[PDB]
């Protein structure tokens, strides 16, 4: 391997952790409240909206049903308008989080749905307010669930950020696209593979370590 | 009257079809007393209890606790109201995430309280329920009863005037339901805490309840005191529940033979109610000697409900057409209720 | 049909040695319904498996229809397992098949002509009262209805033996009545050896000819039902008979109850009746004869296998000379009289 | 709106379909056998080699870890040695099949762990062969989950199929890439997006509905 390459990988390893973790964060700042407000609106729950649910549920399904690459490309104009660029590390983050929100919100609600409804009932009975019941009761109870989703989201975002390197998000994905496809060096491809696999096992192992840490 | 439910009627539309959960149910729980509502599954127990709390909205009626009206009220008022009513549930409803300690404290956090009382209030309420050992444990670790103690202490956190019970012992074993009910019982006597109660188990009623309503299909069929319901039951259903608590089994072979049409070489099979006066009175032993009857006892139980003895017997009576007629009549004079279930 | 000899099984789990069953030996006379009762973890589930070898005993001998099952070709053990039908608590049917097909499965396994399985299945279905229900799925069926499918399927092989694992354990008492009644009418009609386990003494009564009682992976009593319900040898058996007969000494009494005679006391008694004793006007006789008063705190009477039995808890008011005289009279008449204490 | 253009784009719709299902098909051919192998080999189950399950579940996992483009790219030499080509669908369905298989098997295994043990027990007591259990009992009982598995497999594959455009697998995704990432014709990018969204729904409505029909 060329020394200018080793140093280039280390950008990507970074530009990968960057995209993946940042996209993740923003995706939760959105999907999380989306998820919560998808849980409540179902029949029987604290605020039950037949119609509000249907709307939010169809659109997440729409957004979720657009294969990420197609999301990214269709989003080129959006990105520039907001970022001022369609290119690079921070440009990637716009589509990359739009691609994460539907995964996340759906998961969050599915995690909330694991919580036995009698817990709500206890809570209202103590004179607890719908905000109180969320942050005081519901979220704490799915923390394992939610931390599980995070693990599963960040991993998803790696593959997403990698496919962003065909469209120039940079990162280890860019490096693979160039040196495994455009023109080929065996060594460079092979350490791209191996870097990515490790980033995932590490992301997986760590999450499990956190989820296993929550009390039974 | 601590809590007052008046003409409570609740209807639901689930399906195409419309079910009536509760119809003109009315009951008053005098303060410092333990009130049971018993009935079959689907009678409206769960609804009825919930209305008091306005976890359910009574379609029409009045809900009055501590004199304070509830039905029409501000949601910010309903919170401070709910500080006065503790509640416990059949499925214990603890946060799996929190320690037994903090589980109790959560209602104390709902309105902001200094961390100092919380440490105080909680330690107390835990020494009360007998969990003081266990402050640091997680509910997944607890056995069934331990959970209900927690749930009780938790409902008692706000130091409420009224405790509600939703089938609260229904998932515990016979051994524990005795120890839970007697713990609740103390709190009622010691702190004078008012208790509303729902059960399908008459046993729960005769243990700790002062008053009892029998509910059937949204309706209250019998409303009297426990002493009065277990002694001189005014309803067939009422009898069914009572007859149950004392476990009284008329073997299949008897019901098969028993026929309301009288035959030759037949003796009457009759069931006998004893009230406190007649319970210790040797009315059967006497009745043999006097009326030269043979009393054949198919099963029988005596118990206590509300500080009053009572009991029931299924027997067949062996004697002369006159002798039998005579001794029956002597039991009626002595405050045995004699009811003839057929001939055999 | 079934002769199990000195059978012991130890599980390999958890760096811990458990005795599921320890030196267990059981003969079941061909043609008979034979119950096994015990507690959770008492080792019965382990046991009933040992018959068709759903569990392998670490030592001991199984033989069915004379044939020792312990050393067998896995291919011979299928053929062996044709003569032992089984049924389960949770009914274990294929949700993907209808009532009809579900029954036809074991016939399918060892290959049978299309019409022969039609003949067989259709017959066993009327037998179980499901001939109405041929096309239904297990979705649409009652726990009893399912357990009838389960039965029909057990008999497809036309076996010499029918194993029941807690078969009624979850069912309507009403329906528990109907399924045991059906197992019975099969015993009587078809000469089907039946072995069942339960924690429920009530089923033990209903259809069992003999009953074993099991603890710590050993079964301490083996007798008839009649014997065991009427003349329970072990306290544990008695306790079981305190489930069937419901005998409640009210709580006010224990604090009230005295260990030894005190001035102005009357004795409290446990009277145990057997057979003819039970239809006897024995207590009404003592009223007149010994001028005593019997007060009944609790009394239950029950049938088990063609013998009545009963127990009652009573006070006896009278003289020391009158009381001592009824009690004896009672004993001479074979009421067992036990003096519990005083009130 | 070119009649010239539309027909290529409509050649593209065929390009996904062929790519999605042929992979889906071969995926299962490998995925389904491997899945029962995992299930039955688990500790409680029939064959029960915890040493064989450790091995196979590892192979399964490391392959699932590799993000798809990185797998697609890294695979080219092999894809080639197989098909003789690299660009074009018939070559694309190689890495698209390997993309799916391991992902599948874990679904299979998970779908088999769904059916109550003791149908096995009932089953064993009837003289049932291990073969017979799988074939006669296990599979038929698992089926509504096997079909739900494929709906997810298939929908997943559409998106996988589209990542292939960047690497010139030549499908509706390639039309979005070429015209979306470079040309930005707005009518084709809107059309490619809606076409695919439409394709996910049809795949799921088909399976979502065919599951309804197979249950009981
Ligand atoms: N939230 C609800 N939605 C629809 N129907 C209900 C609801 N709650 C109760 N019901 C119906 O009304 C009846 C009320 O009984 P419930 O409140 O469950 O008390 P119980 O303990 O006597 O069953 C139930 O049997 C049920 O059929
Ligand atoms: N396959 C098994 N592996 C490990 N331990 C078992 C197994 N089966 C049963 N046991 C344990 O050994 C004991 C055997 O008793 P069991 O046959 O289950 O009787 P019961 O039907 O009364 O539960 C049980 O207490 C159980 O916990």
């Amino acid at each position: 391997m060329s020394e200018p390459m080793m140093w280039l990988l280390v950008r990507g390893v970074w530009e990968t952790l960057a995209m993946t973790f940042v996209s993740g964060f923003f995706g939760f700042v959105i999907g999380l409240p989306v998820g919560v407000l998808l849980y409540v609106t179902r029949p029987g729950q604290i605020i039950a909206n037949a119609k509000l649910y249907r709307t939010v549920s169809a659109i997440v399904n729409i957004f979720r049903s657009i294969p990420f690459i197609i999301l990214l490309v269709w989003m080129i104009p959006f990105t520039r308008v907001i970022v001022g660029t369609s290119i690079g590390l921070q440009a990637a983050i716009v589509p990359l989080t739009v691609g994460a929100a539907p995964f996340i919100a759906r998961m969050v609600e599915n995690a909330l749905l694991e919580i036995p409804t009698g817990l709500i009932e206890a809570s209202r009975a103590m004179g607890a307010t719908p905000m109180q019941i969320v942050r005081k009761v519901l979220l704490p109870e799915a923390l394992p669930g939610l931390v599980n989703a995070a693990t599963i989201t960040l991993i998803t975002l790696v593959g997403y950020s990698a496919m962003g390197g065909a469209v120039g998000a940079g990162g280890l994905g860019q490096i693979g696209y160039q040196y495994g496809y455009i023109g080929y060096n065996a060594t460079v491809m092979n350490t791209v593979l191996v870097l990515l696999v490790i980033l995932v096992y590490l992301i997986q192992f760590a999450g499990d370590r956190i989820v296993r840490a929550v009390t039974r | 009257h601590m809590i007052k439910l008046s003409n409570i009627t609740k209807v639901f539309h689930q399906g195409t079809r419309t079910i009536q959960a509760l119809n003109n149910v009315s009951l008053h729980v005098p303060a410092g007393q333990i009130y049971g509502v018993i009935g079959a599954s689907g009678a409206g127990k769960s609804t009825l209890i919930r209305c008091v709390n306005l976890l359910e909205r009574p379609t029409e009626g009045s809900v009055l606790v501590d004199g304070q009206e509830l039905t029409t009220l501000s949601e910010s008022e309903l919170t401070k109201a709910r500080r006065q009513i503790g509640m416990i549930f059949q499925h214990f409803n603890l946060l799996s995430s929190r320690t037994v300690f903090g589980n109790v404290a959560l209602p104390l956090e709902l309105d902001n309280t200094p961390k100092d009382e919380v440490k105080r209030r909680v330690t107390e309420l835990l020494s009360l329920v007998g969990l003081g050992d266990k402050h640091d444990s997680y509910p997944s670790n607890l056995s069934g009863g331990q959970k209900q103690r927690v749930a009780i202490a938790r409902a008692l956190a706000s130091n409420p005037k009224v405790l509600l019970c939703d089938q609260a012992t229904s998932a515990l074993d016979p051994a524990t339901t005795r120890s839970i009910l007697e713990l609740l019982k103390d709190i009622n006597r010691r702190l004078g805490l008012t208790i509303l109660l729902i059960t399908h188990e008459m046993d729960v009623v005769k243990r700790i309840c002062d008053c009892v309503a029998v509910i059937s299909n949204g309706e209250l069929i019998e409303q009297d005191t426990v002493s009065e319901v277990f002694s001189h039951p005014k309803t067939p259903l009422a009898q069914k529940f009572i007859q149950s608590t004392l476990h009284l089994d008329i073997p299949e072979d008897y019901q098969e033979r028993l026929q309301a049409e009288p035959f030759t070489d037949c003796v009457p099979m009759l069931r006998l109610e004893f009230t406190g006066q007649s319970v210790d009175a040797p009315l059967l032993s006497e009745t043999a000697r006097r009326f030269n009857v043979n009393n054949n006892i198919i099963s029988a139980q005596m118990d206590y409900a509300g500080g009053v003895k009572f009991g029931i017997m299924l027997t067949e009576m062996h004697g002369t057409q006159q002798d039998t007629q005579a001794a029956i009549a002597w039991l009626q004079e002595h405050h045995v209720k004699v009811e003839v279930l057929g001939y055999v």
